[PDB]
């Protein structure tokens, strides 16, 4: 079982074709998902459409958006925490907006009974003409005190169709109507002796500081949700240090419980992809004066002596955080980069230009600059390429795709909807992590000849090559690997492209 | 009506779709062509 995870969606309030196609995509993304790393968006959903899969969702790290729904009930019954790592509209971790219909009734049921803490952000309710009993829910326990002012919740439902809360219910604050759908106070009912949350009002019934929403006892394992970091069933403020402080130590206090830091959890060993620092953490890139070396085949931060190579950030991160694709404005910063500390996107908008971003068109010849790069720490996405060129000339010297960051959290290499006849990625020797997708390239041929398994390093990697030019069509056009290389395939028609 | 036709100034905003106006939010968003994801439908949703 472990924890089932979904990447989430960041499409804001954008429709995905028809309503049914949108609902389909939603159910693919959030089927069986116990923990959402990203943003949970429930938008453009229609009445009498099954939404029961949402019962499985326990956590949402980003924000929860619920909008443009004609549905009667959305069943986030087991959702218990909203970490608030990402805000919607820069100040709302939970947003329920404009849930109306041609008929007066819109959204009426939101039974988030287990919801107890929103670590960061505020809540906004607007244009909801059918919501029931969410008005009674008091948000002092749920929302952080610092973000309370930013809350802008206003309910507009005079239907009176909603029922009343149960007598066993604290201050009449209920989520829906049953006794199970009521406020659970773990913050306000606490004594002055508790720090943070509490299981009961008595001093003996307090929660540990790292217990997040609630606890069943004053123990780290009894924490229902982890606040900061997680070790086994325990929740901790920090991953246990490999070396800890001691009052008097003949040698460094090596901790038998010391574990490496990876994301929200603490693992025993960092993956081969990430930089294992001496402090004990899985890091994506070395900082200042530190560059990447392999001591025993694992990456580490060695201090540069004086001058040090430039850390060329990828598109979508750093200075180019909101940049959709490489374009004329940002292509100059990649002049002499031998490595891409990030992920590289290429989209058709770059060649046409975008007035909304005030972006000029991109020159095809300028792309040749990318020939200097040999290692991409993140992922490569190619949705556009110059029409005159028949191969990915710029990435001919690319060697290793580390795949530390992947598109949609899955694909490290993507080449879709290109007219190129051959890939031409001759120098590519290792795809350390992430899947590969080659689809919709009408004139591309030499893809299935290559054995992508030898390129794959991490176990479980898969390849998906479809909708390219057919093998029969390419064979009839003489577009098959050169005779000088019988096995292992090739990257193009000429002998230079043969694999070894 | 929830959806309104965007003004012609929002012409190329939707890379793979058509601009739509949400009157309650008073904002411009996209109707994506099938298979495309993102606010501006910028990235192709990669099938498994
Ligand atoms: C071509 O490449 C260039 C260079 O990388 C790239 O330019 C970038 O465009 C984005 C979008 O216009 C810029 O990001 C903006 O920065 C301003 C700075 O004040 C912000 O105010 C903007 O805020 C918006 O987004 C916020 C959320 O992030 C919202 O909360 C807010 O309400 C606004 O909607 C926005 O962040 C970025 O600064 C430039 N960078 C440079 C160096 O010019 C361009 O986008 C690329 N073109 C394409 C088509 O990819
Ligand atoms: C969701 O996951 C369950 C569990 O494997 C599966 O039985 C079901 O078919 C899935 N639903 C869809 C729509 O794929």
């Amino acid at each position: 079982e472990e924890k089932k995870v979904c990447q989430g969606t960041s499409n804001k309030l954008t429709q995905l074709g028809t309503f049914e196609d949108h609902f389909l995509s939603l159910q693919r993304m959030f089927n069986n998902c116990e923990v959402v790393l990203g943003n949970l968006e429930i938008t453009y959903v229609q009445r009498n459409y099954d939404l029961s899969f949402l019962k499985t969702i326990q956590e949402v790290a980003g924000y929860v958006l619920i909008a443009l729904n004609t549905v009667e009930r959305i069943p986030l019954e087991n959702l218990q925490i909203i970490r608030g790592n990402m805000y919607y509209e820069n100040s709302y971790a939970l947003a329920v907006l404009s849930n109306y219909d041609a008929n007066k009734t819109g959204l009426k049921e939101l039974p988030m009974r287990n919801l107890q803490e929103i670590l960061h952000g505020a809540v906004r309710f607007s244009n909801n003409p059918a919501l029931c009993n969410v008005e009674s829910i008091q948000w002092r326990d749920i929302v952080s005190s610092d973000f309370l002012s930013n809350m802008s919740m206003d309910f507009q439902n005079h239907l009176g169709s909603c029922q009343k809360c149960d007598p066993s219910c604290p201050n009449g604050s209920c989520w829906g109507a049953g006794e199970e759908n009521c406020q659970k106070l773990t913050k306000i009912i606490c004594a002055q002796q508790c720090s943070g949350r509490c299981r009961g009002k008595s001093p003996s019934d307090c929660c540990h500081n790292q217990c997040a929403a609630g606890c069943t006892g004053p123990r780290e394992s009894d924490c229902l949700v982890c606040r900061k970091f997680r070790d086994e069933a325990t929740c901790k403020d920090t991953c246990p240090p490999l070396m800890l402080y001691n009052p008097t130590t003949y040698q460094m206090d090596v901790n038998p419980e010391g574990k490496y830091s990876f994301g929200v959890t603490c693992v025993k060993k960092c993956p081969r992809n990430y930089v294992v620092t001496d402090h004990g953490s899985c890091v994506r890139a070395c900082g200042a004066d530190s560059y990447e070396m392999e001591e025993d085949g694992v990456r580490k931060c060695k201090k540069c002596e004086g001058p040090c190579r430039k850390v060329c950030n990828g598109i979508g991160i750093g200075e180019f955080k909101d940049s959709l694709s490489i374009n004329a404005t940002n292509i100059k910063h990649f002049k002499n980069c031998t490595s891409i500390s990030g992920d590289l996107h290429i989209l058709p908008v770059a060649f046409r230009g975008d007035s909304f971003t005030h972006t000029p068109p991109l020159d095809p010849q300028e792309l040749d600059i990318l020939k200097t790069v040999k290692e991409i720490t993140g992922f490569l996405l190619i949705q556009a390429w110059p029409e005159n060129r028949t191969d990915l000339h710029a990435f001919e010297n690319l060697e290793i795709i580390r795949g530390r960051t992947k598109q949609h959290g899955q694909f490290s290499l993507a080449v879709v909807s290109l007219n190129i006849t051959s890939l031409g990625l001759r120098s590519l020797k290792e795809i350390s992590d992430g899947d590969v997708i080659i689809s919709g390239n009408k004139n591309l041929c030499y893809a299935n000849t290559i054995n992508w398994k030898k390129l794959f390093g991490t176990s479980g990697q898969k390849t998906k090559i479809i909708s390219n030019r057919g093998e029969n069509s390419c064979k009839a056009t003489g577009q098959v690997c050169h005779a000088l290389c019988s096995p292992e395939g090739c990257w193009g028609p000429e002998p230079r492209d043969c694999v070894s | 009506v929830s959806i309104t036709k965007c003004s012609s100034d929002m012409n190329g905003y939707c890379l793979h779709g058509q601009c739509i106006y949400l009157v309650d939010m008073s904002q411009n968003y996209c109707r994506c062509e099938v298979g495309y994801t993102g606010v501006r439908c910028e990235h192709f949703f990669l099938t498994v």
